[PDB]
C-alpha cells in the first residue's frame, strides 16, 4: 500500500516536472519567436508610425513635407 | 424672502450665514433643495438643526442625513419653527422616520394634520402626581426582589449580548395586551434586522392598531439618533395630555442618545469632558427624562434598556442614568456565563415600591431573607476558592445548601426563548413565588438535587423534575 | 488672468477676449496679464481666477492619452478646462490647498504626481484632503485638479480572479481589468420593509461549526480569539467549500503581511476557488487611508451582485486593525480620544458598516450577503471596547480557544439555517458535549458510579475525537450527519478512541462505494433516510471493521 | 482496491494540477504578446507624437495666430 502510494507520488512529480518543462521549452520558443516579430513590427510599424505622424500633424494644422518628416524622423532616430 | 449660503461643511455639522437681522432661533429647521445643474454635481435634499449663535451673522446646524455632495455657496431656507411631527389617530398602527414620514410604503399622510413640534419645555411642579401601584411581569426574580410600579421609570441595564432584548420582548409579550390602551415604541441606534422582527411579530399578535413607531438605527448619522426618542415622546404626550388616557413607552437603548451626542459635540467645537464625553451630558439627559412623567390628566409608564460600555457600570452615561429611575433591573455576564437566565443580580437591583405596606409584610420578610441569605453566600466565595468546603461550619454549609438553590430557583423559560431551547415557557403570578420561596427558605426541598430547579415555573414543576430524573 | 502665448498677441485681440470674458463670467470689465512663455507654440492657455482653458500643446500630450480609423484621423482636440487649487500645507499624510471653489464633500481630487485624494473638510479659505497612496512626492506649491465625482470604485464580474488594492488597480500583474460600471463607497443600508428572515443554510464544511454554530445566508458571524489561534485557516476552508453551491466570496485583507496573502492566494488558486473570489488587499506598509477604506471596497464590491439576485460572502480579516488605523488617522487631525485612546465615532466606523448585510426580500430581488468579521484579543479578553464594540453589532460569535468555546460561542439567527436532518441529530450531540465538559472539570480524580464512568466520560471523549478535523479537507453535509447519527445513537462505544478517526475515514469509503441510495436521499429529501436501513448499512460496516 | 483508487485519485489530481500549469503558461505568452503589442503602440505613439511637433513647429505661425484667435473665441462661446 506504502510502496504503491509512493510510486504513483513519484510517477505523479515526474509528470508534473516533465509537463512544466515542456511549457519552459515551449515558452522560450514564443520568447524567440515574439522577440522577432517585435523587432519586425518595429521596423514596419515604425515606417507606419512616420507616415501616420505626417498625418496627424496635417490634421492637427503633401508627399514633400512627407519626405521631409522622414528624413526628419531618421535624423533624429541616428 | 431671506435666505442664508452654506459656509463650511465638516461632516455631520454645517455653517450658515444669513442677511443682517434675520437669524433663526435656536432649534429652527433650515431646509437645502439643490437639483445638479452640470455633470459635476448631484441632487440634495437635506435638513439641518440650528445648534449656535457664533457671530457675525452665521449659525452652527447639525445635519439630518448624510452631507456628501454639499457644495459652499448653496442656499438655504428656514422653517420658522422645530422640526413638526404628525400626532392624533392618524399615527396609531403605523411606523416613522426621525421626521415624521412614514416608511412602510402605506400612504401618505396629509398635509393639513395637526402637527406638533419636537422642543419643549417640562411640567411644572403644581401638575405632577405621586402614588405608588404595583405592575405584574410574571418574572420571579422581578416580581420578588424588585416590583415594578404602575406609573413610574423602569430600567435594565446590560453589557454586551447578556439578554436585553429578549427580556424587552418578554415583557412586550405580557405587558403590552394587558394595558389595554395606547403604546408606543421607539427604537435608536438598534439592530434593522430586530425591528423587522419586532414588527412582523406585533402584526402577528395583533397588538397592532394601538401602537405607533418610530425608528432611527445603528446606520444613521449621530444627527438622527440624537432626536429620534423626542418624535416618540412627542407622540405619547399628545395622548396622555389630550386623551387623559394611559401610554406605555418602550425605548430601545437610551444609551445610544447620549452616545450620538458626544460624537456630535466634538465637531461642534467644545472642550471634552472626563473620558471624552461632552461636558452638557446631565443637562440633556435631564431635558429628555424630565418630560416623561404622570400629570394630573394622564400617566407615562416608561421601560428602558440601557447599554453598559465595556462592562463598567462606573461610566459616566450609565451612572448619570442610574438616577432617573423608579426601578431598576441589572444584567451581569457572569450569571449569564453559568447558563443562569435572566442573568438579573438580586442585590444590585432596586425598587421603590419594596415597603412593607405597598406590597405586604410577607412579601418583604421572604424577600429580605432570600437577600440575606444570598449576600452572606456571596461573603464566602474566597475561601471556597482557596481552601475548599471542607473546612467550614455546619450553619456555613447550610447557607450554601440553600444558596445554591435559591440562585438556581430565580431562573425561568420564556415564552419567546422557546424558538432556542424548546420548553414552552412559564408565568407564575406573586403569591405562587411568594410562597416557592417561602417553603425553599424552611427546608422543605433540602434533599432534591440542586439541578431539578434550574428553568422552571413553579415549585411543583420542581417537584415533577425531581421525580423524573429517578429521585 | 493671465494668458500663456507664443507669440505676443495684438491689443485689439487681448480686449475683444478681456471683454468677452468679462462678459461670460459675469464681471463688467476683466483685463489680460499677457505673458510671453514660448514653450506653448499651439496656442493660447488661459487662467483666470482658478480655472485653466488650455491651449494646443497639450493636445499633443491629449494625442498620448488618446493612445486608445487610425484614431480617427487623431480623432479631435477640444479646449478642456479644469478646475485647480494649490497646496498649502503637507505632511503626515493629510494636505491642505486653497482654491477648489465648487468641490463636494467627499469628491475625489488628483495631485499632479498622479496620486489621489478625498477633500474631508471644506472650510471657509480652505480645504482638508486624506492622500490616498505615497505622500513623499507631494510638496507645497503644488497642483490639485477636481475629478467630479464622488469616491467609489469600479464593479463587475470581470474582477472575479483577480487581486486588487482598495481602489480598484491590479496589483498582481495580469494586466487591466476591463470593468464598467462604478458603485459610490458610502451607501445606504437596506431598509426595514427591505429585508425578510434568514431561511437557507451556509455551509462551511466544518463540523463544529455546522452543527453547533450554524450560520445562514445572511447572517453577520463574528470570529473572535486571540493571535496564533488560526482563524484565517477556517476563512479558507469556508470559501474553498463553496464550490459547488452557487456562492460568490470576496476575501479582504487588512494589515496582513504581504508574503501570506501571496501564500493564501496561491493555495486559493490550488483547490480551484479562483473562479468566484476577488481579493481585495492592503498590506502593513500601506498608509492609514488605505488601511481604512478597505472594508468599503470590499462590500461596494459584494453590492453588485446582492443586488442582482446572486448570494455573496464576505471576510474582513482583521477590523481591530481597521479600527487602529482609524485611531491613527484621527489623532494626527487633532480629535479628543476617549477610552483607550479611540475616537467617540469608532462604534459607528464599524456599525455602519456590518448594516449592510442583509437578506433581501422576494420584491426586491432574493439576494443576499453573509458577513464575517475577525477581531483579535490580548490574553482572551472578551470584555475589552473593540471585541465589545462589534459583540453588540452582530448575530452571533465563535470564540475560539488557544478548539470551539461552546461556553461563549452562539448563534441566534441559526437554528433555522438548519437542514432538519442535522437539527435532528444536533441535540444530542450538544448534550453530550456539555456531559463531559462539566463531568471533567470534577472527576478528573475521583471514582463514580458506572453511569458517571461510562455513559458521562466515554461517549464524551469519543465525540471530543470525532470534532476534530485537517487542513483543507472539507466534508459534505450528509456525511457530517451520518457520522454524527451513528455516533448519537450508539456505535463506536465499543470501538478504542485511537481508532475513531481511522473508522471515520473507512465509513466515509464504504459510503461513497455503496451507499449511493443513503446519500441520494438525504440530498433530494433534506431529510434522514429509513431508521432500519441505517442500522443495517452501520452493522454491516462494523462487522467488516477491523477493530486494533 | 482502496490503494489503487488512491493512486489513481494522486494521478488525476497531478494531471489537474499540470492542465493548470499549462493553462497558466499559454495566458501568460498570451499576456506576454499582448504587452509586446501595447509597447509597440506606444512607441509609435511617442514617435508620432515627436514627428507632429516637428512638423507643427515647421508649419507657418502667420495663420495660426488667426486660427488660435478663432478657437479661443469658439471656446469662450462654448464654456
Ligand atoms: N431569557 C433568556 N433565555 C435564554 N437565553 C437568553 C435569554 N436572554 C438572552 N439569551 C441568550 O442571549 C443571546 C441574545 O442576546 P441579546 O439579548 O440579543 O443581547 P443584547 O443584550 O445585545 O440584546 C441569545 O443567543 C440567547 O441564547
Ligand atoms: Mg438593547
Ligand atoms: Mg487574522
Amino acid at each position: 500500500i506504502e510502496n504503491a502510494r509512493k510510486l504513483a507520488e513519484e510517477q505523479k512529480e515526474q509528470i508534473v516536472a516533465s509537463a512544466r518543462a515542456e511549457a519552459e521549452r515551449v515558452k522560450e520558443t514564443a520568447k524567440k519567436e515574439i522577440e522577432r516579430e517585435k523587432e519586425q513590427a518595429m521596423a514596419a510599424l515604425r515606417e507606419q508610425v512616420a507616415s501616420l505622424s505626417v498625418l496627424i500633424a496635417s490634421k492637427v494644422i503633401x508627399x514633400x513635407x512627407x519626405x521631409x518628416x522622414x528624413x526628419x524622423x531618421x535624423x533624429x532616430x541616428x | 424672502m431671506t435666505r442664508g449660503r452654506v459656509i463650511q461643511v465638516m461632516g455631520p455639522v454645517v455653517d450658515v450665514k444669513f442677511e443682517n437681522g434675520h437669524l433663526p432661533a435656536i432649534y429652527n429647521a433650515l431646509k437645502i433643495q439643490h437639483k445638479a445643474r452640470n455633470e459635476n454635481e448631484v441632487d440634495i435634499d437635506l435638513t439641518l438643526e440650528v445648534a449656535l449663535h457664533l457671530g457675525d451673522d452665521t449659525v452652527r446646524t447639525i445635519a439630518m442625513a448624510s452631507t456628501d455632495g454639499l457644495i459652499r455657496g448653496m442656499e438655504v431656507i428656514d422653517t420658522g419653527a422645530p422640526i413638526s411631527v404628525p400626532v392624533g389617530e392618524v399615527t396609531l398602527g403605523r411606523v416613522f422616520n426621525v421626521l415624521g414620514e412614514p416608511i412602510d410604503l402605506e400612504g401618505d399622510i396629509p398635509a393639513d394634520a395637526r402637527r406638533d413640534p419636537i422642543h419643549r419645555p417640562a411640567p411644572k411642579f403644581e401638575e405632577l402626581a405621586t402614588e405608588v401601584e404595583i405592575l405584574e411581569t410574571g418574572i420571579k426574580v422581578v416580581d420578588l426582589l424588585a416590583p415594578y410600579i404602575k406609573g413610574g421609570k423602569i430600567g435594565l441595564f446590560g453589557g454586551a449580548g447578556v439578554g436585553k432584548t429578549v427580556l424587552i420582548q418578554e415583557l412586550i409579550h405580557n405587558i403590552a395586551q394587558e394595558h389595554g390602551g395606547i403604546s408606543v415604541f421607539a427604537g435608536v441606534g438598534e439592530r434593522t434586522r430586530e425591528g423587522n422582527d419586532l414588527y412582523h411579530e406585533m402584526k402577528d399578535s395583533g397588538v397592532i392598531s394601538k401602537t405607533a413607531m418610530v425608528f432611527g438605527q445603528m446606520n444613521e448619522p449621530p444627527g438622527a439618533r440624537m432626536r429620534v426618542a423626542l418624535t416618540g415622546l412627542t407622540m405619547a404626550e399628545y395622548f396622555r395630555d389630550e386623551q387623559g388616557q394611559d401610554v406605555l413607552l418602550f425605548i430601545d437603548n437610551i444609551f445610544r442618545f447620549t452616545q450620538a451626542g458626544s460624537e456630535v459635540s466634538a465637531l461642534l467645537g467644545r472642550m471634552p469632558s472626563a473620558v471624552g464625553y461632552q461636558p452638557t451630558l446631565a443637562t440633556e439627559m435631564g431635558q429628555l427624562q424630565e418630560r416623561i412623567t404622570s400629570t394630573a390628566k394622564g400617566s407615562i409608564t416608561s421601560i428602558q434598556a440601557i447599554y453598559v460600555p465595556a462592562d463598567d457600570y462606573t461610566d459616566p452615561a450609565p451612572a448619570t442614568t442610574f438616577s432617573h429611575l423608579d426601578a431598576t433591573t441589572n444584567l451581569e455576564r457572569k450569571l449569564a456565563e453559568m447558563g443562569i437566565y435572566p442573568a438579573v443580580d438580586p442585590l444590585a437591583s432596586t425598587s421603590r415600591a419594596l415597603a412593607p405596606e405597598i406590597v405586604g409584610e410577607e412579601h418583604y420578610q421572604v424577600a429580605r431573607k432570600v437577600q440575606q441569605t444570598l449576600q452572606r453566600y456571596k461573603e464566602l466565595q474566597d475561601i471556597i476558592a482557596i481552601l475548599g468546603m471542607d473546612e467550614l461550619s455546619d450553619e456555613d454549609k447550610l447557607v450554601v445548601h440553600r444558596a445554591r438553590r435559591i440562585q438556581f430557583f430565580l431562573s425561568q423559560n420564556f415564552h419567546v426563548a422557546e424558538q432556542f431551547t424548546g420548553q414552552p415557557g412559564s408565568y407564575v403570578p406573586v403569591k405562587e413565588t411568594v410562597r416557592g420561596f417561602k417553603e425553599i427558605l424552611e427546608g422543605k426541598y433540602d434533599h432534591l438535587p440542586e439541578d431539578a430547579f434550574r428553568l422552571v415555573g413553579r415549585i411543583e414543576e420542581v417537584v415533577e423534575k425531581a421525580k423524573a430524573m429517578g429521585v | 488672468a493671465v494668458a500663456y502665448s507664443a507669440r505676443p498677441l495684438t491689443d485689439e485681440e487681448l480686449r475683444a477676449l478681456s471683454d468677452v470674458f468679462a462678459q461670460k463670467v459675469g464681471k463688467q470689465t476683466l483685463e489680460i496679464e499677457n505673458i510671453i512663455d514660448p514653450e506653448l507654440i499651439g496656442g493660447v492657455r488661459l487662467r483666470i481666477g482658478n480655472r485653466i482653458y488650455d491651449g494646443s500643446v497639450s493636445g499633443q500630450l491629449e494625442r498620448i492619452r488618446r493612445q486608445l480609423k487610425q484614431q480617427i484621423e487623431n480623432y479631435e482636440s477640444q479646449i478642456q478646462v479644469s478646475d485647480v487649487g494649490t497646496v498649502i500645507q503637507v505632511g503626515d499624510g493629510i494636505a491642505r490647498a486653497h482654491g477648489l471653489d465648487n468641490v463636494m464633500s467627499g469628491e475625489l481630487v488628483e495631485f499632479a504626481n498622479g496620486v489621489m485624494g478625498m477633500a474631508l473638510n471644506l472650510e471657509e479659505n480652505n480645504v482638508g484632503i486624506v492622500i490616498l497612496g505615497p505622500y513623499t512626492g507631494i510638496k507645497e506649491g503644488d497642483e490639485v485638479r477636481r475629478t467630479g465625482r464622488i469616491m467609489e470604485v469600479p464593479v463587475g464580474e470581470a474582477l472575479i480572479g483577480r487581486v486588487v488594492n482598495p481602489l480598484g488597480q491590479p496589483v498582481d500583474g495580469l494586466g487591466p481589468v476591463e470593468t464598467t460600471e462604478t458603485r459610490p463607497i458610502e451607501s445606504p443600508a437596506p431598509g426595514v420593509m427591505d429585508r425578510r428572515s434568514v431561511h437557507e443554510p451556509l455551509q462551511t464544511g466544518i463540523k463544529a461549526i455546522d452543527a453547533l454554530v450554524p450560520i445562514g445566508r445572511g447572517q453577520r458571524e463574528l470570529i473572535i480569539g486571540d493571535r496564533q489561534t488560526g482563524k484565517t485557516s477556517v476563512a479558507i476552508d469556508t470559501i474553498i467549500n463553496q464550490k459547488d453551491q452557487n456562492m460568490i466570496s470576496i476575501y479582504v485583507a487588512i494589515g496582513q503581511k504581504e508574503s501570506t496573502v501571496r501564500t493564501v492566494v496561491e493555495t486559493l488558486r490550488k483547490h480551484g476557488a479562483l473562479d468566484y473570489t476577488i481579493v481585495v488587499t492592503a498590506s502593513a506598509s500601506q498608509p492609514a487611508p488605505l488601511l481604512f477604506l478597505a472594508p468599503y471596497a470590499g462590500v461596494a464590491m459584494g453590492e453588485y451582485f446582492m443586488y442582482k439576485g446572486k448570494h455573496v460572502l464576505v471576510v474582513y480579516d482583521d477590523l481591530s486593525k481597521q479600527a487602529a488605523a482609524y485611531r491613527e488617522l484621527s489623532l494626527l487631525l487633532r480629535r479628543p480620544p476617549g477610552r483607550e485612546a479611540y475616537p467617540g465615532d469608532i462604534f459607528y466606523l464599524h456599525s455602519r458598516l456590518l448594516e449592510r448585510a442583509a437578506k433581501l426580500s422576494d420584491a426586491k430581488g432574493g439576494g443576499s450577503l453573509t458577513a464575517l468579521p475577525f477581531v483579535e484579543t490580548q490574553a482572551g479578553d472578551i470584555s475589552a471596547y473593540i471585541p465589545t464594540n462589534v459583540i453588540s453589532i452582530t448575530d452571533g460569535q465563535i470564540f475560539l480557544q488557544s478548539a470551539i468555546n461552546a461556553g461563549l460561542s452562539v448563534s441566534r439567527v441559526g437554528g433555522a439555517a438548519q437542514i432538519k436532518a442535522m437539527k435532528k441529530v444536533a441535540g444530542t450531540l450538544r448534550l453530550d458535549l456539555a456531559a463531559y465538559r462539566e463531568l471533567e472539570a470534577f472527576a478528573q480524580f475521583g471514582s463514580d458510579l458506572d453511569k458517571a464512568t461510562q455513559a458521562k466520560l466515554a461517549r464524551g471523549a469519543r465525540t471530543v475525537e470525532v470534532l476534530k478535523q485537517d487542513l483543507h479537507q472539507p466534508i459534505p453535509v450528509e456525511k457530517q450527519v451520518l457520522i454524527i447519527y451513528a455516533l448519537t445513537r450508539g456505535f463506536l462505544d465499543d470501538i478504542p478512541v485511537e481508532d475513531v478517526r481511522r473508522f471515520e475515514k473507512e465509513f466515509y469509503l464504504f459510503l461513497d462505494q455503496n451507499g449511493q441510495h443513503l446519500l441520494e436521499h438525504i440530498r433530494t429529501t433534506k431529510d434522514l433516510p429509513n431508521e432500519d436501513d441505517l442500522n443495517k448499512a452501520i452493522e454491516a460496516f462494523k462487522k467488516t471493521f477491523v477493530v486494533s
